[PDB]
């Protein structure tokens, strides 16, 4: 999102013309372009919430503290519906620590939900990657939580159910 | 790997269709009625074992503890400002990089019914490491913010302060004790730790304060050749440990208690048998199996450790100088702040090792404490290469030896200890170069935390660069030092007794002190910057 | 005799305290 | 058994529980007041005079040895019990 | 020697031009040098990496000998202090390539 703010408009101007010159005749330079837009801008506590499970990345935490990441049960996980993300470079670099590799949620995730990508803008900031936010919906959305038939049983110190699966 | 069971088919369902996978239900426990007894009885039973070792003295004869229950408590014109950068940094300075996957581990923690690895390793436990999460996840019940989150931690570095300053600082000699740029340099090398290092919810500052309460336990129960403190001692040794892996660095004051726990338990002796002195410390040592396995099972935890290994980044004994190599990166790793804070405590800890080797200990250094401060650094700087990762955060262990070493190092460097001028002014050079080359980097932080904070992201400049200019004054500090080598310069006729050559003789303390006001005044101009 | 008072208890209970917490894991 | 070994004796056990010279060890100066001995530090001489010359100084006799002077007294007057 | 085919100008001018064009690294840069000597490569060879902390030993114990003792015991005084004073100056002049 091409980003420019309405403080630099005067309120002596009150139509708008969208021009885009392009010269470089080399394979890679090239432009493409929407109408423009006065986007309807609702802060993220007010949209996500704190009652929504959240895939919060390690990074992103005592930044968002009142929005809440999806508990999870006995071996499963309450499933996300957003995905807030540190900046391009630091999520490029920081976000294989929740890789499907290293068995993180990003990984579990990469299987059950699309991630589409909600813009998002910083408070005066305007200009700085602050970070992402991501709308998580799932690929088969008529399906619902787990029927876990769960039950209580006791067992030995050195007992072991089965080996721990190391991913490829 | 299940996400769960996805059909595109719809309808009625027949007889067969039955799907039955078994979660791997493993890490969800609760303790058994018997173990639970062996915890509650075994610890109880520590209790009576340790209380009986605690009549041994009493039985022995002496006096009730004369300085080891309290020191005079109060203010000083430094502990305000010590505390002025410390409450100040709670708002306007950086944050960890990790205190966001800590809160959102121990956010989880209570609902999972085990302290899960969130993030990592097929939600793996912690296993031994991260007791306090536990007692995050409930200190969150009350509110879940920077300032409250990192609130037990901001009254950890006032403890910290107050035990080097009251604890410390008079037990390592008059020199020492008497000396005020022992304290400033202290505070100076304490805080330059602390406040880029520990704002957080990583166990550098429960680790960094535990190592400074093992030796005050250890020291202070060897003057007065009580065991019990030595017992005390190993279970804040054992605690810090298991605080996070960064935690073997406690390793440095245990094995430094070895030696004062076989000259008290053979003065004190007194013809008592070994089991009878030995059996409390052996339950105080056993102490944290109780704690580390109140929740998992030995096979569950091993097996998992040995996963966690396997499957993440582990790294090994001889990696160790990537921690190094990291340190020196123009990064938030290799920021000017973190340069200067491990640089400045190689300085302390070679001027102080180099100066036990001249003359037997510190001039006006009190023996015992002395070494064993200068022990635990050794062995806690060697510990720390057994770690599975080799960050520079981790450096934040070293907060509490930092302000021990600090005190010793001023106190080696002082007019009266530290007879040569030409000495004294290369020691001098060698303050203004480990600078050079700190502000050799960018004055970067972390995250969010480097939010429109001066030269976040380039060299600390003003008209040619703060690297070049010290290491030019760290040159002509090495010209006057040559410059004595020919003349004969003494304490005496070089300059007379003025406050511009008193604050020169402690280069520690100026050099200390310019990064702590750096650091706040560069996280201040920072939110400043940051205007709306 | 000597003070053997509490040097019973220390070793029963010191001995007692160790080998449960070595226990501890294994149950 | 003379002052000057008693004091030399207390003054190698000053310079290595304390940071206080042997120099500042004369029989005028009161260890809480004019050399700045702490109570901690009592007990570590006490706890080393103890282990190194197997004399022991129980009910609060550093209490009443104010300077290293009235020490002098303390173990001259124990010479009595010939234990060399 | 070193002027004899050359000027001051074409010496002066293609020493300053090596140093933008070519790989130039400042004396802070020097903790690079020890960096490549620990990475799994020739650079970081076992025969490097020996050589360097064996000699770092070496001076390690010289320092700390000439440090308790006033010079290395059975040694001359004069002789065996420049040996080390070399040593020490000639790892930081090092900084500078
Ligand atoms: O890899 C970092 C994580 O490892 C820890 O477990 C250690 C464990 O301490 C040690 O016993 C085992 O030998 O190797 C792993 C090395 O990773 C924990 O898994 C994490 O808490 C550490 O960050
Ligand atoms: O590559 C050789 C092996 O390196 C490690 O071995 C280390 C270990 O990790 C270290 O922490 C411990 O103290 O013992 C050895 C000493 O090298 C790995 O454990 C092995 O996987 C590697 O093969
Ligand atoms: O190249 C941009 C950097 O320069 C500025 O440096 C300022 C400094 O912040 C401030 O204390 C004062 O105005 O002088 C220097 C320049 O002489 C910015 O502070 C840096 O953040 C910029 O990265
Ligand atoms: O030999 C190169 C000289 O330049 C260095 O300084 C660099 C460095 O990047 C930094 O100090 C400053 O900000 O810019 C200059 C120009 O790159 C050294 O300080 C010189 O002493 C070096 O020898
Ligand atoms: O880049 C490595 C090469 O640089 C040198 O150039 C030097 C120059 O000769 C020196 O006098 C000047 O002060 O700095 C530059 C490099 O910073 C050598 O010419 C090359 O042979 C070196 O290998
Ligand atoms: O026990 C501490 C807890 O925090 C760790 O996060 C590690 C992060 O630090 C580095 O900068 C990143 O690469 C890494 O993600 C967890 O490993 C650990 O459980
Ligand atoms: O070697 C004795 C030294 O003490 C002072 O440290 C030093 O200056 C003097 O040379
Ligand atoms: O001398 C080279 C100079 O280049 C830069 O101007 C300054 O940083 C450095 O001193
Ligand atoms: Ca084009």
């Amino acid at each position: 999102n091409l980003r420019a703010p309405l403080s630099s408009i005067p309120p002596e101007a009150t139509q708008i013309r969208l021009v885009a010159s392009d010269d470089d005749l080399a394979p890679q330079h090239w432009i493409a372009l929407t109408p423009p837009r006065i986007p309807e801008l609702r802060t993220l506590q007010e949209v996500v919430g704190s009652s929504d499970p959240v895939m919060l990345d390690w990074l992103v935490g005592l930044a968002f503290p009142c929005q809440r990441p999806f508990d999870h049960r006995y071996g499963v996980v309450e499933v996300p519906k957003w995905r807030i993300l540190p900046d391009r470079f630091g999520a490029e670099a920081n976000s294989p620590v929740m890789d499907y590799l290293g068995g993180g949620p990003l990984g579990i995730t990469e299987l059950l939900l699309r991630p589409s990508s909600v813009p998002t803008y910083l408070k005066d900031d305007w200009y700085r990657d602050w970070g992402s936010l991501q709308r998580l919906t799932p690929w088969y959305p008529d399906a619902q939580p787990a029927r876990l038939d769960l039950g209580t049983a006791t067992r030995s110190g050195w007992w072991s159910p089965a080996p721990l699966r190391l991913s490829h | 790997q299940i996400v769960g069971v996805f059909t595109d088919l719809s309808g009625p369902a027949p007889e067969g269709l039955q799907l039955s996978a078994t979660i791997d239900t493993r890490y969800s426990t609760s303790p058994t009625l018997l173990k639970l007894l062996a915890m509650i009885v075994g610890v109880a039973m520590t209790v009576i074992a340790l209380g009986a070792l605690h009549v041994l003295d009493c039985a022995d004869g002496r006096r009730h503890k004369r300085f080891l229950p309290s020191r005079w408590w109060s203010m000083t014109p430094l502990d305000g400002l010590v505390s002025a950068m410390l409450v100040w940094w709670h708002f306007v300075g950086a944050n960890t990089a990790d205190d966001g996957y800590i809160l959102t581990m121990a956010r989880v923690s209570e609902h999972a019914g085990y302290m899960a690895n969130y993030y990592r390793w097929f939600g793996t436990p912690e296993s031994p490491f991260g007791w306090y999460y536990d007692l995050l996840a409930l200190w969150a019940h009350v509110s879940t913010a920077s300032v409250w989150m990192r609130f037990p931690t901001l009254l950890m570095g006032l403890a910290c302060w107050w035990v080097i300053s009251r604890e410390v600082i008079p037990r390592l000699g008059a020199a020492a004790k008497h000396s005020r740029a022992a304290a400033w340099t202290a505070a100076g090398l304490f805080l330059a730790f602390w406040l880029p290092l520990n704002n957080g919810l990583r166990p550098e500052p429960i680790i960094a304060l535990g190592i400074l309460l093992t030796w005050c336990s250890v020291e202070r129960g060897v003057a007065t050749s009580r065991l019990l403190p030595v017992a005390v001692a190993i279970i804040i040794g054992a605690l810090t440990l298991f605080s996070g892996p960064t935690g073997i660095a406690a390793v440095g004051a245990l094995l430094v208690a070895i030696g004062p726990l076989k000259t008290i338990v053979a003065a004190h002796v007194s013809r008592f048998g070994y089991w009878a002195l030995l059996a409390p410390i052996a339950a105080a040592g056993t102490v944290t199996i109780f704690l580390i396995f109140r929740d998992q099972t030995l096979a569950a935890e091993l097996q998992a450790s040995s996963f966690k290994s396997a499957v993440g980044p582990s790294l090994a004994w001889f990696d160790e100088h990537i921690r190094y190599s990291r340190l020196f990166t123009t990064s938030p790793d290799g920021s000017v702040a973190r340069r200067f804070a491990v640089l400045t405590l190689l300085l302390a800890l070679a001027v102080s090792i180099a100066m036990t080797l001249r003359k037997g200990r510190i001039p006006g250094t009190a023996l015992g404490p002395s070494r064993r401060i200068i022990g635990i650094t050794i062995i806690s700087f060697l510990a720390m290469m057994f770690t599975p990762t080799k960050w520079t955060h981790h450096f934040g262990v070293f907060a509490g030896l930092a302000g021990c070493l600090g005190a010793l190092a001023a106190v080696a460097v002082t007019t009266t200890a530290m007879k040569s001028r030409r000495n004294r002014t290369v020691f001098g050079a060698a303050v203004l170069f480990v600078t050079a080359l700190s502000f050799a980097t960018v004055n970067g932080w972390w995250y969010v935390s480097n939010f429109g904070v001066p030269w976040s992201n380039s060299f600390p400049e003003f008209k040619f660069g703060f690297t070049t200019m010290l290491l030019g004054l760290s040159v002509l500090a090495l010209l006057v030092a040559a410059w004595f080598h020919f003349s004969g310069r003494d304490v005496s006729p070089d300059r007379p007794q003025r406050r511009w050559q008193r604050l020169l003789v402690a280069p520690l303390a100026v050099a200390t002190w310019a990064l702590v006001i750096f650091e706040v005044v560069s996280l201040t101009l920072g939110m400043i910057n940051q205007y709306p | 005799s000597n003070h053997r008072t509490a040097r019973l208890v220390a070793i029963i209970a010191g001995l007692l305290g160790t080998l449960m917490a070595i226990a501890t894991p294994l149950l | 058994a003379t002052q000057e070994e008693i004091i030399a004796g207390l003054a190698e056990i000053i310079e290595e529980v304390t940071g206080i010279e042997p120099s500042e060890v004369t029989p005028e100066k009161s260890f809480v007041d004019d050399l700045d001995i702490d109570s901690l530090s009592m007990v570590e001489i006490a706890v080393q005079t103890e282990d190194k010359y197997g004399v022991k100084i129980p009910d609060e006799d550093l209490a009443g040895l104010r300077t290293v002077g009235d020490v002098v007294a303390y173990i001259q007057k124990l010479e009595e019990e010939n234990p060399e």
